[PDB]
């Protein structure tokens, strides 16, 4: 639903990079380039963002 | 409480000429038969105006007491 | 082998012999009609029944897009190079792997077996 | 131990309740056994 | 211009993208229901004969028009309001729309005066509404609107909400009707049997089947052997087989020549003539139509008192009961004679071996009954009942001489309840007639996973009963290509019987054949009633929906004209099948529903009619109005059914098969849009499924249905009995093109995991898995389990009622050792309260005739937190409460985990990050699987996905694993991986976490998409130690939820016998199950009456009370003996 | 216990690299298959030309299938053997087969060389369609 706080493999913090990752892609960055710009070198972390699905945005559509 | 005979399957189940020898019999009591019909009528009226089942349940209870009390025995069951 | 019906009530005609003339006759049961027999053969039973499959083949099969087409077997009648070949796939043969060729040229439904 | 006439049902045995117990489900409304249901038909017809 | 091979891969998936953008995935469900409501319901009402009353005044009733409103709910005060689908789910309502009909009442009073009155929009019941259908409230609502209604836009609909239960009608597979099929029974007395299941147009009174069979030659006799084999017909309502020739005589054809003219179209063929000779001899006695009719009437359903009745009955059966689809009028004898002769002619060809026997497994001979045809069948009976009671009610009032109120004559329960009951229970037909009712038609929609939800809506049910066993129906027939998923099928008794549609596969909704028949008459087609029998030999028979309409002398031109019309959508709709049997000189046209078809690209002169312009137009699918339907209109893509596929020469791909090459096939008629479309919803999520053993692909198909994730976006609003939600679902790093159309990205059901295939500590052996404890601590595969408890307080009885309250141990009679403190004053627990086993969430008390306790106890194993406590009024108007308990499921040892390649495995052990092996970069695998799982299973696609996933994560691009893609190769993937500083084969040097030493062998490690399966150990762990016992047998209860005992079955009993463990066998079967004691008379082995309180033991029957023996035997043995006694048996236990 | 703890040092895996074969091996497998294709074609021509003499005790159809199956079965065996030879001592597929822990030589051949003939009820794929297995094949297509 939401980007995980830590990378499941090594525990690197990735919950502060989703908005930045989205912004980079909005800036025409390729997914690989955006991940590199965010410092995610280990492919375990690149997996965290490259495969993340932000369903929480859909959940916010429904009224509380 | 009673059991209804099922439909025949083999030739032995049918009489010498077509009709099944084993036929269901009306063993329901007259009081129960009338009461059963009244509940069927109650449900029919409720559906016409889309009344919830709980009201129907209350109505069925009311009729049973009225039917058993027998003060309105002279009046039609539908009324 | 042939089948005949009486001209009177159009019912099946069955063979019958007349002792007086000793000549085969075909007589109708429900009609009493009689006819002279010319075939002289009541019936023939073909155990092998090696019926020429070419007769059974229909020339229209050349219009089938799923049948293979070969240009190496020109039509013997019209000489058309393209031809369509296939197997009998008829039961009671007990064996069928030979190819039956039909000319693909329209209006020339020539059929042959190599 | 076995007489041929005994094979003819003269008196029908009625199983104990434990053989045909009623099960409680969805409130205090006993649901009688199939054997109990059948016994009613037998009791009604023979009485009739 | 033309699509080059370099652009074909993009072009075809654009075509596929448009198809799903328009059709969706539950189109067959919605389209079928739409046809039923729009057409079938009106047709059934119109087709109903006017009701005529005469008992004098004469009353006529006619139902003119059918009106349907929005799904409406009525509050207890009577105020109507639109019923939102979410409301029905929460309040356990039925999603149904009020049904109204215009009725015209005309009365003739014998005074030459007619009074006509119309009762406009007369309510006649409620029809359940398929969600998102044309008549559904959600219909035509934008995604934003659906969100405002607490409805998931991704929800495909296609299901019914009955009493709040989402119900899906499973497509029922049946043999095609009105079609002549010849089968040979090896054991039966008939060498061959030609059957035809004839049904009326619009599916009137159910199908009538007629069998034409040829007697086997097994019978030995001088007369029987000489004549040969005779043909007999099994007409409906006839006890015994009737000789075929007699039937023709009854039709009005007496002369042998006339009869043979309808059976044999070429008298020049002697072999066929000899076949019918024995049949002629059999019916030689009967030489008159009336005599033939009397003979048939003799075997009628009821005995005929007189000959006139027998003849009349026989004509009645032939007129309508025999070949009804051919005709039901009195002038149809000639039409039926031709069709009956065709059946005989077909039988002769099979007997002669000239025509191959029909295959039951061929789906060209099969039809799928969808909700539309399904619901229409029910509605016909209910409406007939509605008119039956209307006639009955009106008869009573007209008999008394008083006029009748039309509204009071209509019983709305007939349709409202009848439709609801069939969907509610799944028993198909009538509740009274449940014996013959088809079961399993309606099932509760599966919400475990979105793919599972999608699969359930595309499921197919085979006619063969599950209990029966037969390989042939369970086999993967060739005709399943492109129509049904070859991999998706359940394991067990249902293998090969329950099926799922292929990705583009579509089921024809059916249409009227009138336009086709009219065109055929306009075209140079000779009517069957006008031609002579001699002309049939050369001409080709024309069949429309199984009815022989006529003959044509130019089949090739007619087929081309018909094909042109369908491609242009002029007179022939897309879903019409036109099949020309060139060898058999037959053209079959099909227009009914239930025909499975898929879209195929049209090929002309080895060239695709699809050009670059169509692709470009599709590329701008939006703001252009160019859609998939334009491709069909353009005539470049058409739908092909199974039957027409036999006559289609198809190309797998245009890039290779169309191109000039070694001459194999220069005449191609169609081409696949993409070969990967043969897979279903579940099989479509397998990456590289063409590299795995086929059984593995099937296994994953089942496993994918059980994978946790987000089954729906609005799950929070829903209150489902069971629901599993994964915290952090991930879209696969390696995906397939089809996955875009499954919405798998929007609702993923797994996490991409760093998987190392190594033998680390032996804790992953035998399909076991080692998980990373640290990763799990970070939310890895962590999930929610949501369980909803619904309780209803209902007052029914003179003084008996149920209420929600806290039951005091003194006030209420019933009580349990559970805890009742959590309950609030209103008898309902509050949200946010931790609840464990043996806890009361709902305090329900029923007044005692002081009050018994019916409180709801939380599941013993369950330990969660009350999530939601919803209170409302149910469909019955009683107070209704739903309580959702939320429990967090952290992956434990024993929890099932599977890849997308059938490699399922429980967690054997969880190691911390330091304990796990690590690469030089410090990466530890999230999961470790045994290498031994791969070789035997040959799940090579699993290895490729791991290799591709490694490239995808490093490259930053989602990998493509479409099965049949030459552009992707292992060498290609390996080369890409080398570019990122990794071994080209995915191997890495791993260090022992316990010692830090390099492992001698380099480990295959990489990202792989795994999924947590619903099966969790905590939900399966069960222990029994002197629990409760069942009343009937006094043995341990059954079921984990009931704290029941494990069954010690015969096999276990047999096993201990081989072991020789007599006492343990005694313990299990006697001591641990039902130790019981009885008193038995010594004289007679019958049980004696024992009064332990009085210490008096007597045997009524022996008049003795001094010699009674106590016997220790199982209670079941007592029950058996008692039960045997009920059958007059005397099991006498003798101790001597 | 003893060897499990030793395996923590030596280790054991299975991956793509163990599924690969030398390009020379691939050529040998491809050549063997190509030869098999011609051999079946030659037999088909003999049957088509009525040049096939039925084996005693078997029908012409049975003889044709026996020859075709024998040719393809031999090709599968030859291709499987070729793949096995190419495997090195470090190959993990061979490791689990020689030990007998899991898999068989057939599994290795299928993963590397060819899956082989698919049979239904002991026979090749039947003509579920009219004289053909699938709509993508011409009628009377008896090729492998
Ligand atoms: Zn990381
Ligand atoms: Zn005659
Ligand atoms: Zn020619
Ligand atoms: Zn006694």
């Amino acid at each position: 639903m939401i980007i995980p706080v830590r990378c499941f493999t090594c525990g690197k913090i990735v919950g502060n990079k989703w908005e930045a990752y989205l912004g980079l892609l909005q800036a025409e960055y390729t997914e690989g380039d955006a991940l590199d710009a965010l410092g995610l070198k280990r492919y375990c972390c690149r997996r965290m963002l490259l495969a993340h699905v932000d369903l929480i945005e859909k959940l916010l559509n429904y009224a509380p | 409480l009673s059991t209804m005979i099922g439909k025949g399957t083999g030739a032995a189940s049918f009489d010498e000429f077509g009709n099944s020898k084993y036929q269901n019999r009306r063993t329901m009591s007259s009081s129960d038969r009338a009461m059963m019909n009244a509940f069927k009528e109650i449900t029919t009226m409720a559906d016409r105006i889309n009344l919830p089942r709980n009201i129907v349940d209350r109505t069925n209870n009311l009729f049973k007491q009225v039917y058993e009390q027998k003060s309105l025995k002279g009046r039609a069951n539908d009324a | 082998v042939g089948i005949r019906f009486c001209q009177e009530c159009n019912n099946m005609l069955y063979p019958k012999e007349d002792k007086e003339n000793r000549i085969l006759l075909y007589a109708c049961r429900n009609c009493d009609y009689q006819q002279e027999a010319d075939n002289s053969c009541i019936y023939v039973n073909k155990i092998t029944h090696e019926v020429d499959e070419l007769t059974q083949i229909i020339a229209d099969v050349s219009q089938d897009p799923t049948l293979p087409r070969t240009e190496d077997h020109p039509c013997q009648k019209c000489g058309h190079k393209e031809a369509v070949f296939f197997q009998s796939h008829s039961a009671r043969a007990e064996d069928a792997m030979r190819l039956y060729y039909v000319c693909t040229a329209p209006h020339c439904g020539h059929r042959w077996t190599e | 131990y076995a007489r041929p006439e005994w094979m003819i049902v003269t008196v029908l045995p009625v199983p104990p309740l434990s053989v045909r117990p009623a099960v409680v489900m969805q409130g205090s409304a006993r649901n009688q056994d199939d054997l109990t249901h059948k016994l009613a038909d037998i009791v009604k017809i023979n009485n009739q | 211009d033309e699509i080059t091979p370099d652009l074909w891969q993009e072009a075809c998936w654009i075509v596929i993208s448009s198809y799903f953008d328009e059709k969706g995935l539950v189109r067959q469900q919605l389209d079928s229901f739409d046809e039923f409501i729009q057409m079938s319901v009106q047709r059934i009402v119109e087709d109903a004969p006017p009701i005529d009353l005469q008992a004098p005044p004469r009353y006529l009733l006619k139902f003119e028009q059918i009106y349907l409103s929005k799904p409406t709910h009525w509050e207890r005060d009577g105020a109507p309001s639109p019923m939102m689908p979410n409301e029905a789910r929460l309040r356990n309502l039925t999603y149904s729309a009020p049904l109204y009909v215009d009725i015209t009442k005309t009365v003739i009073k014998e005074g030459e005066e007619q009074l006509q009155t119309q009762h406009q929009k007369t309510f006649i019941g409620k029809i359940p509404i398929m969600l998102r259908s044309t008549y559904c409230l959600l219909n035509g609502l934008t995604d934003r609107d659906l969100c405002e209604l607490n409805e998931c836009p991704l929800d495909p609909g296609g299901y019914f909400i009955i009493n709040g239960s989402e119900k899906v009608l499973i497509a029922q597979e049946k043999m095609a009707t009105n079609t002549v099929y010849v089968f040979a029974k090896k054991d039966s007395k008939y060498a061959y049997t030609g059957e035809c299941r004839s049904c009326l147009e619009n599916s009137s009174r159910p199908t009538s089947t007629i069998w034409v069979s040829m007697l086997a030659r097994g019978g030995q006799g001088a007369k029987k052997s000489a004549i040969g084999q005779r043909i007999v017909a099994t007409l409906p309502y006839i006890k015994q087989e009737v000789p075929i020739i007699i039937v023709f005589r009854a039709l009005g054809f007496v002369s042998d020549r006339d009869i043979l003219e309808h059976i044999i179209y070429d008298f020049e063929d002697p072999e066929m003539m000899e076949m019918v000779k024995p049949s002629l001899d059999e019916a030689f006695v009967i030489q008159e139509q009336n005599v033939a009719l009397n003979f048939i009437g003799s075997r009628g359903a009821k005995p005929g008192v007189t000959k006139e009745k027998r003849i009349k009955y026989a004509k009645e059966v032939l007129q309508k009961e025999m070949l009804p689809h051919v005709g039901v009028s009195d002038f149809c004898e000639t039409k039926k004679a031709y069709f009956l002769g065709y059946m005989v002619h077909r039988l002769l060809l099979a007997a002669l071996g000239r025509r191959e026997l029909d295959d039951r497994d061929h789906y060209g001979n099969k039809r799928l009954d969808l909700a539309g045809p399904l619901l229409a069948f029910l509605f016909r009976g209910m409406f007939k009942n509605l008119l039956k009671e209307v006639r009955i009610y009106a008869q009573k009032f007209i008999d008394r001489g008083k006029d009748f109120n039309l509204e009071l004559a209509i019983k709305t329960r007939i349709i409202s309840d009848g439709l609801k009951y069939s969907l509610a229970t799944g028993n198909w037909g009538d509740q009274k007639k449940a014996h013959q009712a088809r079961a399993g038609v309606s099932q509760v929609l599966n919400r475990l996973t979105f793919a599972s939800t999608l699969s359930h809506l595309r499921r197919l049910n085979s006619p063969i009963g599950r209990d029966g066993k037969l390989a042939k129906p369970r086999q993967l027939h060739n005709t399943l290509w492109g129509m049904v998923c070859p991999a998706e099928t359940p394991e067990g008794h249902a293998v090969g019987l329950v099926k799922n549609l292929a990705l583009m596969a579509y089921i024809s909704v059916g249409s009227q054949p009138s336009p086709i028949l009219e065109f055929l008459e306009e075209w140079s087609m000779e009517n069957l009633e006008e031609i002579s029998p001699a002309a049939i030999a050369d001409a080709t028979k024309i069949f429309v929906n199984g009815c022989w309409v006529g003959i044509h002398k130019d089949p090739e031109q007619l087929m081309n004209t018909l094909r042109k019309l369908r491609r242009q959508m002029d007179i022939i709709v897309s879903e019409v099948s036109m099949i020309r049997d060139i060898r058999e000189r037959e053209i079959r046209i099909y227009t009914d529903a239930g025909r499975i078809c898929r879209p195929l690209l049209i090929v002309e002169k080895q060239k695709l009619l699809l050009k670059k312009r169509h692709i470009d137009q599709l590329k701008e699918r939006e703001y252009n109005n160019y859609s998939w339907q334009d491709l069909v209109a353009s005539g470049v893509v058409e739908y092909i059914d199974t039957l027409e596929e036999e006559t289609v020469m198809l190309a797998m791909t245009p890039d290779d098969l169309q191109e000039k090459e070694v001459a194999y096939c220069s005449t191609y008629t169609h081409c696949e849009i993409h070969p990967s479309m043969i897979l279903g919803v579940c099989a479509s999520i397998i990456p590289f499924p063409d590299h795995n053993q086929s059984p593995r692909n099937t296994y994953q198909s089942a496993m994918g249905k059980q994978a946790m994730g987000v089954y729906i976006t609005n799950f929070h609003v829903r209150m489902d009995t069971l629901a599993h939600v994964l915290y952090y679902p991930q879209k696969p790093l390696v995906t397939t093109r089809s996955m875009e159309y499954l919405r798998f990205r929007e609702l993923p059901a797994g996490i991409n995991s760093i998987v190392a295939i190594a033998s680390y500590t032996g804790y992953n052996q035998e399909d076991s898995v080692i998980m990373n404890r640290s990763a799990v601590d970070r939310g890895f595969f962590r999930s929610v389990f949501y369980r909803s408890y619904k309780e209803q307080e209902s007052k029914k009885g003179f003084d008996q009622e149920e209420v929600f309250e806290k039951p005091t141990r003194e006030t209420c009679q019933g009580m349990r050792h559970a805890i009742y403190d959590k309950l609030d004053d209103d008898g309902l627990i509050a949200p946010g309260v931790r609840v464990s086993g043996d806890d009361v969430i709902i305090g329900k008390t029923v007044t005692l005739p002081t009050k018994r306790d019916c409180s709801t106890f939380l599941r013993t194993s369950e330990t969660g937190i009350v999530d939601q406590v919803m209170v409302t009024l149910n469909q019955e108007g009683y107070k209704f409460c739903k309580i959702r308990v939320r429990s967090v499921r952290i992956p434990q040892i024993g929890d099932k985990f599977a890849s997308r390649h059938g490699q399922k495995g429980t967690c054997g052990i969880q190691y911390r990050q330091e304990d796990m092996p690590f690469t030089c970069e410090g990466i530890t695998p999230d999961i470790i699987i045994n290498p031994h799982a791969i070789p035997s299973r040959m799940t090579i696609g699993h290895l490729i996905e791991c290799l591709q996933g490694k490239v995808s994560a490093n490259k930053g691009e989602i990998g493509d694993a479409t099965p049949f893609n030459d552009a992707v190769n292992v060498q290609k993937i390996s080369n890409l991986l080398s570019d990122y500083g990794y071994h080209l084969r995915g191997n890495e040097v791993l260090y022992n976490g316990f010692t830090g030493r390099k492992i001698t062998s380099q480990i295959f490690i990489g990202p792989t998409y795994y999924q947590r399966l619903k099966h969790m150990v905590d939900d399966k762990i069960h222990s029994r130690a002197r629990g409760p016992i069942q009343i009937l047998n006094r043995q341990p209860m059954e079921g984990r939820s009931r704290d029941g005992g494990l069954r010690f079955g015969e096999m276990e009993r047999d096993c201990q016998i081989a072991h020789g463990a007599a006492q343990f066998l005694r313990e299990r079967l006697f001591e641990a199950s039902d130790p019981y004691q009885v008193h038995v008379c010594n004289l007679c082995g019958i049980m004696a009456i024992a009064n332990t309180r009085t210490h008096t033991y007597e045997c009524r029957g022996c008049r003795n009370k001094t010699q009674i023996s106590l016997v220790r035997m199982p209670y079941a043995c007592k029950l058996l003996f008692q039960e045997l006694m009920s059958m007059s048996i005397a099991p006498r236990m003798m101790s001597v | 216990t003893v060897i499990n703890n030793w395996l923590l040092i030596e280790g054991h895996t299975i991956g793509i690299g163990d599924s690969i074969a030398d390009s020379k091996t691939y050529q040998d497998i491809q050549n063997t298959i190509k030869k098999a294709k011609q051999d079946v074609i030659e037999v088909i021509e003999k049957a088509h030309n009525n040049e096939l003499e039925p084996t005693p005790g078997n029908t012409l159809r049975q003889t044709f299938e026996n020859q075709v199956n024998r040719i393809l079965n031999d090709a599968r065996d030859k291709t499987g053997s070729s793949a096995q030879k190419s495997l090195s001592e470090y190959n993990n597929f061979k490791s689990m087969v020689v030990s007998g822990a899991k898999g068989s030589k057939i599994n290795i051949s299928q993963v590397i060389a060819v899956v082989g003939q698919q049979n239904v009820e002991g026979k090749r794929i039947p003509f579920g369609f009219k004289h053909r297995t699938l709509p993508h094949f011409i009628k009377d297509d008896y090729g492998p």
